[PDB]
């Protein structure tokens, strides 16, 4: 039982290696320093990390960011320390309560969201750059980035521009762990239940998907690690054992077969349209379609069932009925 | 009125719906399916009387050849003509071709089933920079086996028939990783060292236990052409190796277990 | 038929049971036992999903749904257009899916390589036998299962997570979210750093290992390296389940109030309550 | 933090989509008894003899039961309210046609309040109807009332600690999440549907697509309002002890017919009823109840769902008294 695939049974050291960039090399700070067990399942060299304008604008930004958050938290628990710690989770900022439409809100009620969203998405954007940039600088294909930007296009569809399109910041997603996470429920249960919305399905489809895409392609390399299967790079310009058996592994199984290099585009394409889909779903939602599930009724797709306990007439639809 | 409505009972939403299928499907079948194809193919079939012409089919699944101009000079042009030039030690065990093949020889050194290897290229992998990727310890100078991990050097390697069969020599690192990959070990009763992939290890404090082949076997692991270097088709030949261990190691190493 | 390099692959044995009796292939299908079995499951229950179909409603395939019995039929049989269809096709997709996994170990005994493959799969079979078996058997009846439906099952999903008032507060869902998640991303990220390594565009050369490591470092400062991402990504795939797996059979069986209200250990300790 | 199998499960929709009750029997077990302290009727008494509206000197509401019947419903009245106060919680020991005690005064709003809900509210109490005791349980403030916050405990038999009180600014949060299910709903449900009728619950749209006029900017109602409602809706289901699928089909809130169970329905009824009463009964007694039971806004405590469900889908499990005291309801 290859232990190799499990954990490293005999780990090594050697001379930190650096590859130049086209620059930011002496933005490069921090001393590599090693860890034994971080070596056992994976790499023991930890740092150094570069710095470059992009990353430290980011860091300025998210900070600025993560700042106006917690001061309104805190605010939220009056500043009271042991509370501010034991609410953390039901703690949060919300987006404005009252109707102002595109109006930008009062600080009380959007205002500080509304920054703090801004904040973020600024830090969001230079650490795009980032992304963007150490692969150029380090003479890389921008694959990564492009996968990054679905996923900031998407929080900017849940953050502001569904909001946009509607024309209301009420719309918005809260900062805040449970407050996060409660919009989920009031967002869906407004666009008449999410689960009927084709792209919330697509998107589910691809998370499900890269599920099975990285359990299978993982389990396939160590599968073939006895061979150097995790070598994928040089597996690609020189097909080995390796990938030859990783591929019959396949084609003998389902019929059909990728290269290790394709399918490491199916998981990216995969990725990408986890983002990608549920980026649409949110740009249709609210703006050409206000209930999900009639929406589905109204395409005969909805599924039906016989009432178990007896069906009820809305009560406020009967004759003489309070309001 | 309504946002989204459109003339015949359609919205937009419908479209986008129908869009999205569309725009999926091209990708999967069109590009995917198609890079899918840069390995293996065109497929292959025997022939007979007269059957020779491009095939149609077989033009319209491969995608456009791309080039990958290598990091140590050089290019590789993919898809391309591949075919196995090796002379198989393999024969028919019955009619139609789902009828699996069947080693004539000594399918470990013959180099088929499991024991298969991949005609790589006859080069040593590089690091970023020139030097010889995969290397012996006794050359890897700045490189070091990590305090508080065994340090297999000296210690014996048992085989699956229970039995030393040598004493690891050395270990050969990856330089471009800092991961160790093959233990070389001394041959017992035949002067010559051998390579092991790690992963075929089981590394204990006072032993090297190797379930793949028996001690005998271990003779015929396939040779290097140098003693601190090792090409790519050679670490394919010696991985493969034991990998057919697994299953011709021994005669019931390749029958039904339950 | 072939695949240029498959020919030295396809020999014989690995099977585990059967011996040569299976031992061969059908186009790229590996057959042995498993497959066998696997069709012949496979069969049984696609026959069953067309004639409960039938007796069904409609035939759209949205709103089509066969559904397990009401809960007064406990775990015993229920006449088939009442849950016996369930109940048989549910056998089904399990024999189907257990002949699946045993015939990838098949494939991978033949191969020479890990059955890291089929153990990965187990998770997924797991956890449909967590919904299917485990959770009903604990609550005592088959009726607390999913239906098969496209749609169908997402509304068993739905109401399943409302009998918990918010189901989102489910620790072990908490989980399993941010697993789904993070995989969703590693797998992003690594199949976006391959592809960025062997194709840097214009005419650029073919990267290495060490600018796919000196990537991450310069970006978050780490890089878990090549071979253990793929044990990451197995692992971090894996635990979307396996964690999740105890969110689902807690509920119900070992919770029955709403889930937020669970986090009241916390919220209510008495220190600072 | 984990209660042990087994659990009782209903079914309350279609086989196959997960809906019904999910009870903890311990739990219910712990309700049960708590609910079955429900005073038996008192033996019922010859109606002979003339209607106090003559024999008494100040009685308003029940003129037309003779004195006997009467006076079963003032013992009845303080073994629901005051068994422990007795009598006088209500009179002085000289006069009982007195008003000088403000539970007096209450106590005949309170009796009008009963008989109405009895009669005019059917369609909620329907046969069971209430009495004193449904909300008070046997004390003069009901364990389970509202002000226009939220306040902790639920159950006012409880003594808060430094947090709960209202007083603690600190503390908001928690006594809101604990009124929602300790959800992070940042909205207090009761003041904003059950105090009075000036807001909708319904938030979700009738059609598939956005009704132009109506879908965009400030013509549009807040996100704010799903999540409020949302909220009234789990502090519902724990007021009932119960959840969504009790009366719902996750799969189209919006909907009635077969996608809601008769609960639902009846749920409706109770939304407007206890409108009614806050509205009508409660709330104005704000005037004739000392400051000390007022809240930080001069408002009277009122009810909500929990005030006569206290965690169970029926009151005292199902428990009447109706037959026994016909002049708690229903009026004809
Ligand atoms: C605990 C929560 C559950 C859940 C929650 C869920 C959600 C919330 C959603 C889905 C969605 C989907 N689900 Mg469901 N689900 C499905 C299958 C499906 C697909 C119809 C669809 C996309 C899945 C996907 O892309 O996979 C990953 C990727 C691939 C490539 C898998 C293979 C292809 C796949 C698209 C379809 C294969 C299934 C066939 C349609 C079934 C045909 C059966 C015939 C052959 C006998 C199966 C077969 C099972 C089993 C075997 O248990 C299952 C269990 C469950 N799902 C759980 C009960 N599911 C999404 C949907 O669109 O609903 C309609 C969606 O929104
Ligand atoms: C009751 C409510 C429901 C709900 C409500 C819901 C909504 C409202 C939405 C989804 C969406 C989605 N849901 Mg659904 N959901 C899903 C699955 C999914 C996801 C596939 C998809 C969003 C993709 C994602 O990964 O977001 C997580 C990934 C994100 C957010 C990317 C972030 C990237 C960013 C660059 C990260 C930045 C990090 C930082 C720098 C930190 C900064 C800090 C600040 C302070 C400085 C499943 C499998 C199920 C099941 C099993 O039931 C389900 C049920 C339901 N969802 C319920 C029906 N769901 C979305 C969708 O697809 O709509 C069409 C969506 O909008
Ligand atoms: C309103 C209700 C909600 C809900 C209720 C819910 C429940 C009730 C459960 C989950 C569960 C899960 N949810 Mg949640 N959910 C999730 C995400 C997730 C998943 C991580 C997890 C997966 C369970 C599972 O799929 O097994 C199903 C997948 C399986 C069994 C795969 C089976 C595959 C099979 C072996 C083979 C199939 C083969 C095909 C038939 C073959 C086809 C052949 C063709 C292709 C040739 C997200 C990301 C969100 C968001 C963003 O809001 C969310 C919201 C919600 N969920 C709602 C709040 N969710 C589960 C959980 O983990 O509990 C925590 C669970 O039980
Ligand atoms: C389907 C595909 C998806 C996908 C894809 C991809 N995702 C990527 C990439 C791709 C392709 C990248 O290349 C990029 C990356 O870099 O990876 C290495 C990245 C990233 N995805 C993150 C988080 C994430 N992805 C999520 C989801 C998905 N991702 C989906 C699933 C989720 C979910 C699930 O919610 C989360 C939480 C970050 C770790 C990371 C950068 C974030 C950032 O932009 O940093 C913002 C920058 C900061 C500097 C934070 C500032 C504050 C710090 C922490 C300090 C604390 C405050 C303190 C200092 C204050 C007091 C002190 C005082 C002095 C002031
Ligand atoms: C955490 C790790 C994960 C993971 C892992 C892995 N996943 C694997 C492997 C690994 C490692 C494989 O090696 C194996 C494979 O070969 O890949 C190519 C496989 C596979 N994962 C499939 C579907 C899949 N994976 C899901 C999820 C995860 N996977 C999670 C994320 C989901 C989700 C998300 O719902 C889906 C739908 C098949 C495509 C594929 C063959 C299964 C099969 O069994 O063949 C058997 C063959 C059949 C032809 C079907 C038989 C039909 C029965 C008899 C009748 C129908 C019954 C049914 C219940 C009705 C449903 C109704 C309604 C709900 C619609
Ligand atoms: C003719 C007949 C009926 C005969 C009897 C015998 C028999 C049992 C036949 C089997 C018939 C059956 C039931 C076929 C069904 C086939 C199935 C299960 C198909 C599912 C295909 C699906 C939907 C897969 C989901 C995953 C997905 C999106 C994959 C695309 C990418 C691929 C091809 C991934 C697999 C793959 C991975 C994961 C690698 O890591 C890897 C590494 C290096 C080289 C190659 C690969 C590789 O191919
Ligand atoms: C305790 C067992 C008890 C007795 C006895 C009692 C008697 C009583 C009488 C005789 C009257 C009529 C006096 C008159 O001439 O008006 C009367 C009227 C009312 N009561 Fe009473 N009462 C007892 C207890 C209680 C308690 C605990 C309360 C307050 C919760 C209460 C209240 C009232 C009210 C109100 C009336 C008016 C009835 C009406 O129709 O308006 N009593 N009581
Ligand atoms: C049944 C006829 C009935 C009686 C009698 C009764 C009496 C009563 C009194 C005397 C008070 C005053 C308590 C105090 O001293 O503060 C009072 C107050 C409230 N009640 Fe009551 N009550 C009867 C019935 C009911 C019913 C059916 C309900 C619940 C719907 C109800 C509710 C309340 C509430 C709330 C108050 C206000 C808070 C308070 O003053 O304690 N009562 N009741
Ligand atoms: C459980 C937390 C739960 C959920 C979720 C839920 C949601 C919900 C929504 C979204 C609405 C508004 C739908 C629309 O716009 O028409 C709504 C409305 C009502 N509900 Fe509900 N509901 C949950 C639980 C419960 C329970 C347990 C019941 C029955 C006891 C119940 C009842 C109702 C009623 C009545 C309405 C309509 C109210 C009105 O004034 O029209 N809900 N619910
Ligand atoms: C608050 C708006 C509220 C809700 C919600 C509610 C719901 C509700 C349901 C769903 C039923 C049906 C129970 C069943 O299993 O069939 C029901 C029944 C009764 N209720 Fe109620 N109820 C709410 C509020 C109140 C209040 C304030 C009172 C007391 C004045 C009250 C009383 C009752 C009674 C009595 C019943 C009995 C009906 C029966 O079938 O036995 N409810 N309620
Ligand atoms: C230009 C004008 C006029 C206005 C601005 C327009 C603009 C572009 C607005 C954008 C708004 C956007 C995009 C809003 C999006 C908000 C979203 C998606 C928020 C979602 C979730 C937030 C959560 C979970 C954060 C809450 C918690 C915190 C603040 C604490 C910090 C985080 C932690 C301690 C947990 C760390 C966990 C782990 C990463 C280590
Ligand atoms: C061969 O491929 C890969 C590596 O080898 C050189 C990596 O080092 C990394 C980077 C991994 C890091 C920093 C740790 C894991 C990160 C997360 C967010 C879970 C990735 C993605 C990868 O694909
Ligand atoms: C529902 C989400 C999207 C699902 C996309 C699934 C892609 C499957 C690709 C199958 C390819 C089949 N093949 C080889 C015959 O082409
Ligand atoms: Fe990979």
């Amino acid at each position: 039982a290859d232990y190799q695939t499990i954990y490293t049974q005999i780990q090594a050291r050697g001379p930190h290696i650096t590859v130049s960039g086209e620059w930011g090399d002496n933005d490069r700070v921090g001393k590599p320093f090693y860890s034994y067990w971080l070596g056992k399942i994976g790499d023991a060299q930890i740092g150094p990390i570069y710095l470059g304008a992009s990353g430290i604008a980011a860091f300025a930004f998210g900070s600025t960011a993560i700042l106006i958050i917690l001061f309104n938290m805190a605010a939220e628990v009056h500043f009271d320390p042991l509370q501010f710690f034991r609410q953390f989770f039901w703690l949060g900022l919300y987006p404005p309560k009252a109707q102002y439409g595109m109006g930008i809100p009062p600080l009380h009620d959007g205002g500080w969201w509304l920054m703090a969203g801004l904040f973020m998405t600024l830090s969001l954007g230079s650490w795009w750059i980032r992304v963007y940039s150490r692969a150029r600088a380090l003479g890389l294909g921008t694959h990564i980035a492009w996968n990054f930007a679905a996923a900031i296009f998407f929080v900017l569809c849940i953050g502001c521009i569904h909001p946009t399109l509607v024309g209301s910041w009420s719309e918005g997603v809260p900062f805040g762990i449970w407050p996060h996470i409660d919009w989920l429920t009031a967002f869906s249960i407004r666009y008449g239940n999410f689960y009927y919305c084709p792209w919330h399905g697509f998107s589910i489809g691809f998370a499900y998907g890269c599920g099975l895409l990285f359990a299978a392609h993982g389990a396939t390399i160590l599968a073939v690690a006895r061979f150097g299967g995790d070598r994928e790079i040089e597996q690609i310009t020189d097909r080995g054992t390796a990938v030859e058996r990783a591929a019959l592994f396949w084609r003998w199984t389902i019929g059909f077969n990728a290269t290790i290099e394709s399918v490491h585009r199916w998981g990216w394409f995969f990725s990408l349209m986890v983002m990608v889909s549920a980026s649409v779903g949110i740009l249709l939602t609210g703006t050409f379609v206000d209930n999900w599930y009639l929406w589905c009724v109204k395409h005969g797709a909805a599924p039906d069932y016989p009432a178990y306990l007896p069906a009820t007439p809305d009560p406020a639809s009967l004759p003489g009925a309070p309001k | 009125m309504y946002h989204g409505a459109l003339a015949q009972h359609l919205d937009i939403a419908q479209l986008v719906w129908y869009a999205q299928w569309l725009v999926i499907w091209t990708v999967v079948l069109l590009y995917l399916r198609r890079e899918d194809r840069r390995e293996g193919y065109p497929l292959v079939e025997p022939l007979g009387l007269v059957k020779l012409a491009p095939e149609d089919g077989q033009v319209y699944e491969l995608p456009y050849p791309k080039t990958f101009v290598l990091p140590h000079g050089g290019t590789v042009t993919v898809p391309r003509r591949r075919p196995e030039t090796r002379e198989l030690k393999l024969a028919q065990t019955d009619g139609f071709e789902g009828a699996p093949l069947q080693p004539t020889g000594n399918p470990l050194v013959d180099a088929v089933g499991p024991a298969s290897y991949a005609e790589r290229a006859e080069v040593v992998d590089a690091t970023v920079d020139g030097k010889a990727k995969i290397v012996p310890l006794r050359v890897a100078t700045d490189f070091s086996i990590a305090e508080g991990d065994v340090d297999p050097r000296g210690l014996p390697v048992v085989a699956a028939d229970g039995v030393e069969a040598g004493t690891v020599t050395d270990l050969w690192v990856d330089r471009s990783e800092h991961y160790f990959r093959y233990l070389e070990l001394s041959v017992a009763g035949s002067a010559r060292t051998a390579l092991i992939p790690l992963g075929f290890c089981d590394v204990k404090k006072d032993k090297i236990v190797v379930t793949s082949i028996l001690s005998e076997q271990f003779a015929n692991v396939p040779r290097l052409q140098s003693r601190d270097q090792i090409t790519l088709r050679e670490e394919d030949k010696v991985s493969a190796y034991y990998a057919g261990g697994l299953l011709y190691a021994t005669p019931e190493r390749a029958e039904s277990l339950l | 038929a072939l695949l240029s390099f498959e020919r030295k692959y396809r020999v014989r044995g690995g099977t585990l049971i059967g011996g040569d009796l299976f031992d061969f292939w059908v186009g790229p299908y590996f057959v042995g036992f498993f497959g066998v079995s696997a069709i012949f499951f496979i069969f049984l229950g696609v026959s069953l999903i067309g004639y409960a179909a039938s007796q069904g409603p409609t035939w759209d395939p949205f709103a089509i749904s066969i559904n397990p019995p009401d809960l007064k039929y406990g775990l015993g049989a229920a006449p088939l257009l009442e849950g016996g269809f369930w109940q048989a096709i549910t056998v089904c997709a399990l024999g189907a899916f257990i002949s699946w996994m045993l015939r990838e170990v098949e494939i991978s005994r033949k191969l020479g390589i890990g059955w890291h493959v089929p153990l990965a799969f187990c998770v997924p079979i797991f956890m449909f036998c967590v919904l299917q078996v485990f959770r009903p058997l604990l609550l005592g009846s088959w009726g607390h299962a999913f239906p098969y439906g496209i749609l169908s099952h997402l509304d068993w999903v739905n109401n399943f997570g409302y009998q918990y008032l918010n189901w989102h507060y489910n620790p072990g869902h908490m989980s399993s979210v941010s697993f789904l998640f993070v995989n969703a991303m590693a797998l992003g990220l690594h199949g976006g750093l391959i592809l960025s390594v062997a194709n840097p565009g214009d005419g650029d050369k073919v990267k290495t290992a060490e600018h796919e490591n000196q990537y991450f470092r310069d970006v978050v400062g780490y890089s878990i390296g090549a071979l253990s991402i793929h044990r990451l990504g197995l692992f971090l795939a894996s635990n979307i389940f396996l964690t999740g797996a105890f969110g689902t059979i807690a509920s119900g069986p070992f919770w029955t109030r709403g889930w937020p209200e669970w986090w009241g250990w916390w919220l209510d300790i008495p220190f600072w309550s | 933090c984990f209660e042990p199998p087994p659990a009782t499960t209903t079914q309350t929709g279609f086989r196959g989509l997960s809906m019904g009750e999910v009870l903890h029997p311990a739990t219910v077990k712990a309700k049960k008894e708590r609910d079955a302290q429900y005073p038996p009727a008192l033996a019922a008494v010859k109606a002979e003899g003339p209607p106090v509206s003559q024999v008494y000197k100040n009685v308003k509401v029940l003129g037309n039961l003779t004195e006997a019947e009467f006076l079963r419903t003032m013992t009845a009245i303080t073994e629901w309210v005051s068994p422990q106060e007795g009598c006088t919680y209500c009179h002085d020991e000289n006069n009982l046609a007195s008003e000088a005690k403000y539970p007096y005064v209450v106590a005949r709003r309170m009796l009008e309040m009963t008989r109405a809900i009895n009669t005019n509210w059917t369609q909620h109490v329907a046969q069971t109807g209430v009495t004193c005791y449904t909300c008070h349980r046997g004390t003069p403030l009901p364990p389970y009332v509202r002000y226009l916050e939220p306040t902790l405990p639920l159950n006012n038999r409880e003594t808060p600690t430094h947090v709960e009180r209202v007083e603690t600014r600190s503390g908001y949060v928690v006594r809101l999440a604990k009124y929602t299910a300790y959800s992070a709903l940042n909205y207090d449900p009761f003041t904003m549907f059950l105090a009075n009728d000036k807001r909708q619950v319904r938030v979700v749209p009738q059609t598939a697509l956005p009704l132009v006029g109506v879908s965009r900017g400030k013509e549009r109602r807040p996100l704010s309002d799903a999540y409020a409602t949302f909220a009234l809706m789990m502090s519902i289901s724990d007021s009932l002890g119960t959840n969504c699928t009790f009366c719902h089909n996750a799969q189209t809130f919006e909907s009635w017919g077969k996608k809601s169970t008769p609960q639902r329905a009846i749920a409706w009824w109770g939304i407007r009823m206890v409108r009614d009463l806050n509205m009508n009964y409660l709330a104005p007694l704000n005037a004739s109840l000392p400051a000390s039971r007022l809240g930080r806004q001069g408002e009277a405590p009122q009810a909500d769902c929990r005030t006569c469900h206290q965690g169970v889908t029926k009151p005292l499990f199902g428990a009447s008294r109706l037959k026994d005291y016909p002049e708690l309801g229903p009026i004809k």
